[PDB]
């Protein structure tokens, strides 16, 4: 199993698919989906 | 060799070659091993992985700087949240700049 | 005989002639009779420099260079 | 215009469109 | 809505219309 | 009266407060 | 209600006046 | 998408991993 991770260091940040792909979702979605995911990790953890 | 081939570990197949060793323990402790490594300059790193995440010493070393985890996590929620944190304030804080530029002309008077 | 620096980058391609070089120059036996010299090992086509109080670069490209062959090249600079 | 309407309205748009609302505001205030 | 058009509405409603958007938000979001 | 006068600040708009604060700095 | 009354109605009461319009605004704002 | 499974999958990444999360995050934004 090749984890694949640390593209290259003289780079500009390339993002690993699974890592990032997270980012850009968060972002499209609206405050609505993010409250509620902010009311889960609050109840989570604190 | 044989181990590497078929693993988790599998890209470190050519940084195992020659002569090497390992910094093996139980807690992240990355900044006492590259703090006892500038000791001696000859002697390289030349990375592997910690925590399960495979890097190398250019990404050690700026690693080595990190707080405690769940602060972390609770500091996740707060970017998360720092939009709507940044434009409660700039709701608020034009009532508040008013009461306060008030303040300061009594305390000029 | 003042100062060496090398240069190698497991991260990219692996060649083991620079790395041999290395353990080679690494030795007790050789930094404590160099005193003067200073070695250095930088991780990131390998790069050897050498420079000499003389007014010398020793320039080489352990990559396309044999294990002793680049000590061999070293000893004869340096014992002139 | 209406006050819920607007509240509505940023939930719906999304991280970096609140960003350019608040770097705006800024510019007229 | 538009981003230019929602900076202005902002700007034409009172302070008391504004401390109602600052209750509604919050609660919304928390 | 003391509360009409915060009442007239309250009631005012975010674009002429932009010319209340700003003169307040100038004088 | 016009800006210009505002301005100068913060300059000219006095200290003890505008300590009382601070109180009421916080309730208010 | 799934509000569980984007909150479990946050918990479940590492330190270094929350870390890289946090960071880009803030250059992104601002």
């Amino acid at each position: 199993e090749a984890l694949a991770g640390a593209p290259l260091d003289n780079a500009p940040k390339e993002y690993p698919p699974k890592i990032q792909q997270l980012v850009q979702d968060i972002a499209s979605l609206t405050l609505l989906e993010i409250s509620d995911l902010n009311e889960l990790l609050k109840k989570t953890l604190k | 060799k044989p181990f590497l081939e078929d693993s988790k570990y599998q890209n470190l197949l050519p940084l195992f070659v020659g002569h090497n060793m390992l910094l093996v323990s139980e807690e992240p402790k990355v900044k006492e091993m590259v703090r006892i490594l500038r000791t001696v300059p000859f002697l390289p790193l030349l990375g592997g992985c910690i925590d399960d995440t495979i890097l190398s010493r250019q990404g050690f070393i700026n690693y080595s700087k990190l707080p405690s985890l769940p602060l972390v996590q609770g500091e996740l929620v707060g970017g998360l949240t720092c939009l709507t944190a940044q434009t409660h304030s700039l709701l608020q804080h034009q009532p508040l700049q008013l009461t306060t530029l008030l303040d300061q002309y009594i305390r000029e008077q | 005989v003042k100062q060496v620096r090398v240069q190698f980058c497991p991260f990219e391609k692996n060649v083991e002639s620079t790395r041999t070089f290395l353990q080679t120059v690494s030795s007790e036996k050789v930094r404590s009779t160099n005193l003067n010299c200073s070695v250095i090992a930088d991780v990131r086509e390998p790069c050897v420099d050498v420079l000499f109080g003389d007014g010398h670069r020793l320039i080489m490209r352990g990559a396309h260079l044999t294990a002793l062959e680049m000590l061999t090249a070293f000893a004869s600079h340096i014992r002139a």
